[PDB]
């Protein structure tokens, strides 16, 4: 059962340069092709180019040409995006996706078609600003909260910079009842997300309940424990 | 580059009912050598990359539902969805292989349509660790609820907020086809102290009149 496994997010000043990697997990590239396409706000996907490893022939889009390098080492099944002097406009999600090639005998090649698998996707963010930590504070479950035999807690993922955080609860063990919120851009400059779950209320006396917050770009990862309100 | 357009950009479906999501290209994408139109769809749930539906305009994938058909030639295409599940919730996506460089549409939002749920609605003051910093966020939360359309107002002191409250919506969970919603009330810790009555009021469809929750600062 293939898999594509992408890289972390990424946040580069304008006119550096970033690599994004992809590697092939229970699976290799045999004699597929893999493309790089990415997702920037308020645009549509766009094909940036691609590759056809057991060849070696990369190809790209017209305006990418000059500025992208994708490359693919067959020994390690990992295929790369270097895409260089960077703009502001290139902060977008960049995708590798695997897919199929046709043989055009009118032109005498293989051709890039459609994509059957594609990677989890890695956030490029390019800004003059520097990445900054979110700071966790609980969202408490009281009597304000709870609703019959449900409350509602959470976390609130405070002022960090850029995209994107993962919460999760109890290490992943907690999912039901979940609702990570989409962040929110300060005029400060620097996002904020809440991250809450309902669970019975009954547990709140007995289970301990941790949100854990990843922010690759500032290279930190914060675990908060949230506690029932009390009239202490 | 071929351009291709999407019609409609969203729409809204009952569940077991069939939705329909055209797809134009800006010049023919039918590949002469096999004769296939060289098009295909991508579904986009929330939270996950695209997955491949359909290929050559009108071939499923292998797995794909039998409720996914995929029609058209030319310029013209259809991806069709009969008997419409909760989990085909997502953005669907066209995109032609026919001309160098690959292209995509812009990308057809689907809802599903259900029956009214009232939100059930949970007020969070600032924690003691938030204000000593100087800032107080107040959350309301809106939970599971449908349609999307609500109307929450903070008062602080009886007194309605105005340009001080950001709101944040989840995409429609495929579960139970609802929304949720936070309400973010940020004052400064000065602001916070000067008042004592914290109210979240909601209107929505689903209830027969507004819910307020309230705390009053300082009070268990």
């Amino acid at each position: 059962q293939v898999q594509l496994v992408q890289s972390g997010a990424e946040v580069k000043k304008p006119g550096s340069s970033v690599k994004v990697s992809c590697k092939a997990s229970g699976g290799t590239f045999s004699n597929y092709a893999i493309s790089w396409v990415r997702q920037a706000p308020g645009q549509g996907f766009e094909w940036m180019g691609g590759i056809i490893p057991i060849f070696g022939t990369a190809n790209y889009a017209q305006k990418f040409q000059g500025r992208v390098t994708i490359t693919a080492d067959e020994s390690t099944s990992t295929a790369y995006m270097e895409l260089s002097s960077l703009r502001s406009e290139d902060t977008a999600v960049y995708y590798c996706a695997r897919g199929p090639e046709y043989y055009d005998y009118v032109w005498g090649s293989y051709r890039y078609n459609y994509f059957d698998y594609w990677g989890q996707g890695t956030l490029v963010t390019v800004s003059s600003g520097s990445a900054s930590a979110p700071t966790l504070f609980p969202l408490a479950p009281s009597s304000k909260s709870t609703s019959g035999g449900t409350a509602a807690l959470g976390c609130l993922v405070k002022d960090y910079f850029p995209e994107p955080v993962t919460v999760s609860w109890n290490s992943g063990a907690l999912t039901s009842g979940v609702h990570t919120f989409p962040a929110v851009l300060q005029s400060s400059g620097l996002y904020s997300l809440s991250s809450v779950v309902t669970v019975p209320s009954s547990s709140l006396g007995t289970q301990t309940y941790i949100c854990n917050v990843n922010h690759k770009p500032s290279n930190t990862k914060v675990d908060k424990k949230v506690e029932p309100k009390s009239c202490d | 580059d071929i351009v291709m357009t999407q019609s409609p950009d969203s729409l809204a479906v009952s569940l077991g009912e069939r939705a329909t999501i055209n797809c134009k290209s800006s010049q023919s994408v039918l590949y002469s050598s096999n004769n296939k139109n060289y098009l295909t769809w991508y579904q986009q749930k929330p939270g996950q990359p695209p997955k491949l539906l359909i290929y050559w305009a009108s071939t499923r994938e292998s797995g794909v539902p039998d409720r996914f058909s995929g029609s058209g030639s030319g310029t013209d295409f259809t991806l069709t969805i009969s008997s419409l599940q909760a989990e085909d919730v997502a953005v669907y996506y066209c995109q032609q292989y026919d001309n160098y460089p690959i292209t995509f549409g812009q990308g057809t939002r689907l809802e599903i349509k259900r029956t009214v749920a009232a939100p059930s609605v949970f007020i969070f003051p600032p924690s003691d660790e938030q204000l000593k910093s100087g800032t107080a966020s107040v959350v309301c939360l809106l939970n599971n609820f449908y349609p999307r359309e609500a109307k929450v107002q903070w008062k602080v002191d009886n007194a309605l907020q105005s340009g001080n409250s950001q709101e944040s919506v989840t995409e429609q969970d495929s579960k139970d086809s609802t929304y949720s919603l936070s309400s973010t009330l940020t004052l400064s810790k000065a602001d916070y102290e000067k008042h004592k009555v914290y109210a979240c009021e909601v209107t929505h469809q689903g209830l027969s009149s507004p819910v307020t929750k309230s705390f009053n600062r300082g009070e268990c």
